RNA sequence: GCUUGACGAUCAUAGAGCGUUGGAACCACCUGAUCCCUUCCCGAACUCAGAAGUGAAACGACGCAUCGCCGAUGGUAGUGUGGGGUCUCCCCAUGUGAGAGUAGGUCAUCGUCAAGC
RNA sequence: UCCUAAAGAGUAACGGAGGAGUACGAAGGUGCGCUCAGACCGGUCGGAAAUCGGUCGCAGAGUAUAAAGGCAAAAGCGCG
């Protein structure tokens, strides 16, 4: 996870529109906690390499500005809704010591072996996935472990079953809510 | 309260037609000890006289009579005089003009000052 | 068909299908998805066209959504009738896709099972749609 | 006001009035 | 069953823009029910019209709680 | 007189009873509101000058009466517009009315407990429904009619209805 | 500047919720209703005569961003004039540039006197 | 009165939707007062619902008469 940027001291629509079928590239913010925020140019193949990983959106990566290191998290994706590519990028610089709220995917490990499966009607429904977080940089959370081999038919499974291992807290019970997970039904 | 805001309710009617009118405004404070009175300038922030019981010439433990309010009616048209004000109104502030309040407001006619 | 149960009003203005679709592009539910890549109107008897194509070239199991609802009543005239005596009675009802816009949604099913499933049903619609994954 | 009509000379009388009237002056409790 | 009948649109609207010079009894704003309220030295006739009184400059300035448009003339 | 009552065995107890800090946190009788209802025989026109003249002498007040403010189809129309027969009762009236309850209004009852000790509001008011107009003094029984409906509705000056126990059991009779 | 009252200025970054805390000056509940006065019934409210008690309630201050409310930068939508194209829709040059969302903010700030330091 | 009507006025169609050809001597003036709907808990013959008490409300009620624009100095409700 490495990727190299530059200034861009263009701004605008007519601008921001010549480096994408000229030069192929995308812009970019910096913004963080106790600097300015600081526009950039990347490129749409160095972008589509990070975007096709697993977990680099729950991932520190690491950016050259210019020689200018910084250890920076994405949050966001501007998107291009009809052909599909990528649009500009707005990341975020990562203090050592700051709250730091993000995503975070889901796995749902064993499910091929389940009560509601091999003895009652099979079907495993994920509800949500994309759960998010709330935890120190010092510790990424990559991924989260769900595991449904046991939980048998006519049950569902809350935010409260799932854990958060090892100092990670959920935002949707810091509210009065327990969304649901994954159901486990009868196939018709 | 509930007693305390539903006299404020009865009384920015009054309060806010002196203001469009741009009159010398005579307001009025009724406790159930002591009474005030005060004569505040046309634009809502600014006091120009203030009779008052509490004051260090007057305080005597009888005030909460109508007879103790007799006298801060009288003792507010010599400051306005001497602050050179007629032409007045008088808000009674959300209190039924009987007791108390009617009293006073006898007083500022005796002591030269006119409505 | 799909048609709303009750309406405050009757009938509707023609308007324009102008823009693409930012909001509606976006895969929720399903693992798969059929967006639609060129614009168009879909006249809510395509939709059960290709519904009953996708229910039945599974047969096992999944799960179906449809994200789009036609709510806007159209007007056609009948036949051997000059023009100006008001306006045509409502036939049908349409909804309007623009480009970018998710139509059908599955998941429970594998990764080339359903790619030739929505091989089907975009043989019904009259747009060119193509295939996108959940991220 | 004065539309109210009171019966004060029973009601400011004795509760314990004798047991021939109100029928019950040394219990009130039938239970 | 059949629907022409229209009405013929009573011209209302606002007149004296925010920086004019009015004279006494000029016609401000021709409304239908208080979008704007009756400011520092402005009349407010029967059916909600507002005009002036005195001689200035228009404001329209926004004041107090509720939000309510105040429309005042200043000796300006 | 169940003030005097009140006032010196009733009211220096609840405060360390309670577990009460200061003199103004004891509960106490707000209000007493009665409020027969009339809602039978709409159309009547005949019955609210009785009712009115029924609950004038058991109180010693004369009452007010209530109109409506629907025409619920189903229940009658709006053309006997005159429904009901309240009375609030304050301090004065109140220590004096209550002493006919629970020591007279007992015993011409013919029941078997004076009042549940179930039904309460959340706050810690007390209502109750009398059956009869038999239960009172200086009445007659023979120019009376038997259709009398009324209630007792009480008024405390209570935070929660455990409270309201403490209250009722000094004055009692369930 | 600190204490309490009155009248304003400004209308939520000033709100709500939770917590905490104040007296014998102020204020509030309070005590009575004979005497003013009052209630489509009721001293509840209104009013009068007062200083047995209390700071409970109420009311101010003091804390908490949990709800609310404000809100960047960048990008994007749309659009004036001039030209384009495959022309029921878009694109180029140029001027203009939201809404939504993100980083984060917020437990207000003042003025006039009268009684306190 | 609303929409077409392009954020000043205006603006067509055998274009889409609705109303009027009146009431009122108080349904006008004024002074003085006072707040809605709805939910919910308790309460006798009513009960999904009548009258009463309570909390929650934060105009979702109301406006002689259509819809639109408004209404806490309430333009809404009561009294002399
Ligand atoms: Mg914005
Ligand atoms: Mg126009
Ligand atoms: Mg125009
Ligand atoms: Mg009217
Ligand atoms: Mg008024």
């Amino acid at each position: 996870f490495i990727v190299n940027a530059q200034v861009r001291s263009d701004l605008g629509k007519g601008a921001s529109r010549r480096l994408r079928r000229n030069a192929g590239l995308v812009p970019a913010v910096v913004y963080g906690g106790d600097k300015e925020p600081q526009s950039v140019t990347l490129e749409l193949r160095e972008i589509a390499k990070l975007l096709e990983n697993e977990a680099a959106f729950s991932h520190v990566i690491a950016l050259n500005v210019g020689g200018v290191k910084e250890t920076v998290l994405i949050k966001a994706l501007q998107r291009h809704p009809a052909k599909g590519f990528v649009m500009h990028a707005d990341f975020l610089r990562v203090v050592a010591d700051h709250k730091l709220t993000a995503h975070v995917p889901l796995h749902f490990i064993n499910e091929e072996v389940a009560v509601g499966v091999k003895q009652a009607g099979g079907e495993i429904s994920h509800t949500i996935s994309e759960v998010e977080v709330s935890c120190l940089p010092k510790d990424l959370p990559e991924f989260i472990e769900v595991d449904m081999a046991k939980v048998e038919l006519g049950q569902i499974v809350h935010l409260s079953d799932l854990k958060a291992p090892k100092g990670v807290e959920l935002v949707q019970l810091a509210h009065g809510n327990d969304l649901a997970v994954a159901n486990i039904h009868a196939s018709r | 309260s509930v007693k305390k805001e539903t006299r404020l309710r009865r009384a920015r009617k009054a309060r806010l037609k002196m203001r469009e009118l741009e009159t010398v405004r005579l307001c009025v404070y009724r406790s159930s000890q002591h009474i005030y009175a005060q004569v505040i300038a046309a634009d809502g922030g600014k006091v120009l006289a203030s009779a008052s019981t509490l004051d260090k010439d007057l305080r005597e433990g009888a005030t909460g009579n109508i007879d103790a309010a007799k006298k801060v009616g009288q003792l507010v048209a010599e400051r306005a005089k001497a602050a050179g004000v007629t032409q007045v109104a008088f808000d009674r502030s959300g209190f039924k003009y009987h007791g108390r309040v009617k009293a006073l407001a006898d007083a500022a006619r005796e002591g030269g000052l006119e409505f | 068909m799909l048609q709303p149960k009750r309406t405050k009003f009757r009938k509707q203005m023609t308007g324009h299908n102008r823009g693409l679709a930012h909001r509606g592009s976006k895969v929720s539910f399903g693992e798969y998805a059929l967006k639609a890549t060129s614009r168009g109107r879909l006249t809510a008897r395509q939709i059960e066209s290709a519904r009953r194509a996708l229910t039945r070239h599974v047969k096992r199991g999944g799960k179906i959504w449809i994200r789009v609802f036609p709510d806007k009543p159209v007007t056609k005239k009948p036949l051997e009738v000059r023009m100006g005596k008001g306006k045509g009675g409502v036939e049908y009802w349409v909804a309007q896709i623009q480009p970018g816009k998710v139509l059908y949604e599955i998941e429970g099913v594998s990764e080339e099972l359903a790619r030739e499933a929505f091989a089907l049903a975009a043989a019904k619609l009259p747009l060119a749609t193509s295939f996108v994954k959940r991220t | 006001k004065a539309d109210i009509h009171p019966t004060y000379e029973a009601i400011e009388a004795t509760c314990s009035c004798g047991n021939v009237i109100k029928t019950r002056s040394t219990l009130c409790k039938p239970i | 069953t059949r629907n022409g009948r229209d009405s013929e649109s009573k011209r209302l609207g606002v007149k004296l823009f925010g920086g004019q010079a009015v004279k006494a009894g000029n016609i401000l704003v021709r409304l239908r029910g208080t979008k704007f309220h009756a400011g520092y030295g402005v009349g407010l006739g029967k059916d909600h019209t507002l005009f002036a009184k005195v001689d200035g400059v228009v404001k329209f300035e926004t004041k107090g709680a509720f939000g309510r448009k105040y429309v005042s003339i200043v000796a300006a | 007189r169940l003030k005097e009552l009140y006032r010196k065995e009733i009211a220096p107890k609840l405060k360390e009873e309670l577990q009460l800090a200061n003199v103004m946190e004891v509960p106490r009788v707000t209000k007493i509101t009665l409020n027969m209802g009339l809602g039978e025989a709409v159309g009547d026109k005949k019955i609210i000058e009785n009712a009115v003249a029924d609950l004038e002498k058991i109180t010693g007040q004369k009452p007010v009466v209530t109109y409506a403010r629907k025409s619920i189809a189903g229940f009658k129309i709006r053309e006997g517009w005159p429904i009901g027969v309240k009375v609030t009762l304050r301090s004065d009236r109140m220590y004096e009315f209550l002493d006919r309850l629970l020591s007279i209004s007992l015993p011409r009852v013919r029941d078997f407990r004076g009042l549940n000790a179930k039904s309460f509001d959340g706050r810690g008011n007390y209502s109750m429904g009398v059956k009869e107009q038999i239960i009172f003094p200086e009445i007659d029984y023979d120019k009376i009619d038997a259709l009398r409906g009324l209630d007792i509705t009480l008024t405390t000056t209570a935070r929660t209805d455990d409270e309201g126990r403490a209250l009722l059991r000094a004055f009692k009779f369930p």
